[PDB]
């Protein structure tokens, strides 16, 4: 005495379903990339060259002591 | 001045690994010929106490010759120190 009642989809429809690749671009320009790696190249260079002097005026002051210590 | 460019854009298009080895190795190759630091380079490796320093025997005709380290005389590394 009751409605037939079956597995339907429900009035009006369902929701819509995507299916259209998503690949976003998300990504920043080549001239940007190569620019912070030359800058930071040029930093660590600068920094480098620094050091380096700084560790030679110290090994020619050890080989001193050394030059004084000998006779 | 064209055909250089046109040249060159396909290489970049193609080829960039090779286009940019290229670049270094010219940089590498030119770029030492125009530093001013070069000649401070050799100092700094003339500077460089090895081996020890013997002393001359005095003769009394060496103006130039400290008869003590902190004398004066002989070669200063004043500028080593501000480089
Ligand atoms: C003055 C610098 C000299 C010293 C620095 C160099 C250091 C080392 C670099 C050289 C290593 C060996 C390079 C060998 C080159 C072989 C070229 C070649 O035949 O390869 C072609 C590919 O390359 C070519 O098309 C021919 C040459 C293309 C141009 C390459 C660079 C030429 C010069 C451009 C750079 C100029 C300098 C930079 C200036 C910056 C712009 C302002 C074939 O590729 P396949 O793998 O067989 O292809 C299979 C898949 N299809």
């Amino acid at each position: 005495a009751s409605k037939v009642k079956q597995d339907m989809p429900p009035p009006g429809g369902y929701g819509p379903i995507d299916y259209k690749r998503n690949l976003p671009r998300r990504g920043l320009s080549g001239y940007s990339m190569f620019a912070v790696g030359i800058g930071t190249l040029l930093f660590g260079y600068w920094s480098m060259m620094k050091w380096n002097r700084e560790r030679r005026r110290l090994q020619i002051e050890d080989f001193e002591a050394r030059i004084a210590l000998m006779p | 001045a064209g055909r250089i460019a046109s040249f060159l854009k396909n290489a970049w298009a193609k080829e960039p690994v090779l286009v940019a080895s290229f670049a270094i190795g010219g940089l590498a190759i030119i770029l030492p010929s125009l530093s001013p630091y070069t000649n401070y380079a050799i100092r700094i490796n003339r500077a460089t106490p090895y081996n020890y320093p013997v002393p001359l025997r005095d003769d009394g005709n060496m103006p130039d010759v400290p008869s003590h380290p902190q004398d004066p005389q002989g070669p200063s590394l004043e500028w080593l120190k501000n480089l």
